[PDB]
């Protein structure tokens, strides 16, 4: 099936400060026809139902400020932060939602260091 | 992409595109040798000797110190050249 | 699998004809050793096991 | 053929054939009116009972030359030295290396 | 302490089968190998052949015919037999025990490896002087 690799297991960093993070496919997610692409970014608390940020691999979701961008597109993802909050320093995560079945990536989980 | 609640028979042995990747493999093989060098003027009396080695006489070796006649550049001169082949390519034709 | 020949040699150029090269084998530098080829004993028992089972 | 330096000098004793295999060169010394003595067995070695700084050459290279190097010589080393090579490609050598003797000053 | 002793004729006569025994120091005749070497004067030795018992009779290419190596075990002697003095065989001849060893440069199961000798000690000397 479709691998999804994330490239770091861990992050931690301070606050305040950009970082970013990559989601690789096995697959090129690339839908030639819609020429638009295929990533849910997921963020997950401890405890917590998660919730999307990014959809059609760049774009936002209402209620998640400017301070996100998913990024690149072919077979290699990006997910970039501008300012780090308190409120974001949990797990992220990369979905494939171009085929069945429906994978998600490792889990990459960002904390303060 | 994957497709859900289908079922189709196969057999690799009736199989096509084994027989095209074999044809095109062969053909591709050959393709590749048409600017190649052919050993015309090599077709040649080789005379062979031992290679420089502590022979066994049990054993055998694998190489043969071949000299030649092999033709210049120029078509009036030609030179004595010598090479190394292996027992499993040079054959004696029927003292010297 | 590995598999070697150790024997270091020479290629050698020869003119044949007006840009017509032959490259032949010129000298062995050093010891006239034998082409050979090393599997693991245990992991090829190991396959012949799984592969008679 | 000599090699002519002060007594506690540096030497060299060159001796034989290039070489064309794995070579396993053996070096003996000759006294003058006695049978000889070895100095040197394998490429590098040395048996017990003759002293260190015979340094041989490294028999296992490919197209040299079997030295022999003396540093910090003297008047009791010297002999006629004979190199005895027994080179992989090429055959046995019956007879030795010639005589390769040593004058001191 | 091992040294050798040899025992020859001295003055020797051509068309005649030269001997030559080695007595021991010690070391015992049935254990270890045994070799001859030659020499003539000012010049590099020749090794004439490594000799011991259960087929260890290992020879000169240069002679092959006309020379026997044995021992003497009855007596714990070395034996060097001879045969066609000429002129070249005015030389000062050695006994020695000689050691092996094996030089390995490749696979052992391939016969990628040779033996050496070397002969650690050596003789005291018996002068073959040819003449008539
Ligand atoms: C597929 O698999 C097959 C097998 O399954 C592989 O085939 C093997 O291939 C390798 C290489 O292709 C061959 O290696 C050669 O082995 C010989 C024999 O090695 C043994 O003997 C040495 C000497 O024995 C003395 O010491 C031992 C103590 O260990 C003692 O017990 C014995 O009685 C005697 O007194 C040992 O030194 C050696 O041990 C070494 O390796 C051990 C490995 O783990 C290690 O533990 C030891 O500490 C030590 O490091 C081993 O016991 C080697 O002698 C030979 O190495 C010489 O030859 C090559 C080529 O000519 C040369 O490049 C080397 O540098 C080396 O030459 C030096 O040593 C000579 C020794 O006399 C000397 O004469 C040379 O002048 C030179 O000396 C210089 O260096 C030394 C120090 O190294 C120094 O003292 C001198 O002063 C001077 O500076 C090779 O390595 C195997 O034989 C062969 N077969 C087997 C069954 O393994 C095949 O390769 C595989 N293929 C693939 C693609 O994977
Ligand atoms: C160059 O190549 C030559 C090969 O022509 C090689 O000479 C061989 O050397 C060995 C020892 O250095 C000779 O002796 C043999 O040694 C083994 C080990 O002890 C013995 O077991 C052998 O005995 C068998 O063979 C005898 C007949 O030869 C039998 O009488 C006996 O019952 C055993 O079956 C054997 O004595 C070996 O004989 C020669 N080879 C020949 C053809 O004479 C030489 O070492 C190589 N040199 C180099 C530097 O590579
Ligand atoms: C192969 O044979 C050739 C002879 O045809 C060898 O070449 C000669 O080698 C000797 C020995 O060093 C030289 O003196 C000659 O000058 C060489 N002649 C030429 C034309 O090169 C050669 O060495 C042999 N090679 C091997 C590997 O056996
Ligand atoms: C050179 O090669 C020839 C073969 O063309 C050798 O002749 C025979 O070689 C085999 C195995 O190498 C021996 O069993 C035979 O005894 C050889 N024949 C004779 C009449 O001896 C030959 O030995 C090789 N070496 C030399 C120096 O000529
Ligand atoms: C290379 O060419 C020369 C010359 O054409 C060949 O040498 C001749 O060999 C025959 C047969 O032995 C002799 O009758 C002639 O006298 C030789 N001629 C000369 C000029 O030497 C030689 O055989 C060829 N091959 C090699 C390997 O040198
Ligand atoms: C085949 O070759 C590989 C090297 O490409 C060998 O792997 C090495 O094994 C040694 C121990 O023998 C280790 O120290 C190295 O780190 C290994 N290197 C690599 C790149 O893996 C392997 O052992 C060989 N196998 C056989 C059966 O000869």
């Amino acid at each position: 099936d479709i691998v999804m690799t994330q490239s770091p297991d861990s992050l931690a960093v301070s606050l305040g400060e950009r970082v970013t993070l990559n989601c690789k496919s096995s697959q090129s997610l690339l839908a030639s026809s819609n020429n638009k692409n295929y990533l849910a970014w997921y963020y997950q608390k401890p405890g917590q139902a998660p919730k999307l940020l990014i959809y059609w691999a760049s774009t936002r979701e209402s209620g998640v400020p400017n301070r996100f961008s998913g990024s690149g597109s072919g077979s290699d993802f990006t997910l970039t932060i501008s300012g780090l909050q308190a409120e974001d320093v949990a797990v992220y995560y990369c979905q494939q939602y171009y085929t069945t079945p429906l994978t998600f990536g490792g889990g990459t989980k960002v904390e303060i260091k | 992409i994957h497709l859900e609640n289908v079922t189709e028979e196969f057999n690799m042995w009736k199989n096509n595109m084994v027989e095209q990747m074999h044809t095109d493999i062969i053909s591709l093989w050959d393709q590749s040798l048409k600017p190649c060098v052919k050993l015309t003027p090599l077709c040649v009396t080789l005379q062979c000797t031992n290679v420089t080695n502590n022979i066994t006489d049990d054993m055998r070796g694998e190489l043969k110190n071949c000299s030649f006649n092999m033709t210049t550049e120029l078509r009036d001169k030609k030179q004595k050249v010598y090479s190394l082949f292996y027992r499993l390519d040079v054959v004696q034709i029927n003292s010297n | 699998i590995n598999c070697t020949r150790p024997n270091n040699n020479t290629r050698k150029s020869i003119r044949i004809g007006p840009g017509q090269a032959f490259y032949a084998t010129g000298d062995i530098i050093g010891d006239i050793r034998q082409a050979h080829c090393n599997v693991s004993k245990a992991t090829w028992n190991e396959t012949l096991g799984k592969v008679v089972k | 053929t000599f090699v002519s330096v002060a007594p506690g000098q540096t030497a060299r004793i060159t001796c034989g054939e290039e070489s064309l295999g794995s070579r396993s060169v053996i070096w003996y010394q000759q006294r003058p009116g006695q049978a000889p003595s070895l100095i040197i067995y394998n490429n590098n070695d040395r048996p017990s009972g003759i002293p260190d700084r015979f340094s041989g050459s490294p028999g296992s290279t490919f197209g040299t030359t079997a030295t022999l190097t003396i540093t910090s010589v003297e008047a009791g080393d010297e002999a006629d030295y004979y190199c005895h090579i027994w080179d992989s490609r090429r055959p046995t050598n019956w007879v030795f290396g010639e005589g390769t003797t040593l004058i001191v000053l | 302490q091992v040294h050798l002793q040899e025992s020859g004729p001295g003055l020797v006569k051509p068309s005649e089968t030269l001997s030559l025994t080695c007595n021991v120091s010690g070391t015992l005749v049935r254990d270890n190998y045994w070799s001859w070497i030659r020499q003539p004067l000012g010049k590099q030795p020749e090794w004439i052949g490594y000799v011991h018992d259960s087929g260890d009779t290992n020879y000169n290419p240069s002679l092959k015919s006309r020379v026997h190596l044995s021992l003497d075990k009855s007596k714990n002697l070395v034996s060097l037999r001879l045969t066609g003095v000429t002129a070249a065989d005015s030389a000062i001849y050695y006994c020695a025990t000689t050691k092996h060893g094996r030089r390995i440069y490749g696979v052992v199961a391939f016969k990628e490896w040779f033996t050496y000798f070397y002969m650690d000690v050596w003789g005291k000397g018996t002068s073959v002087t040819v003449s008539s």
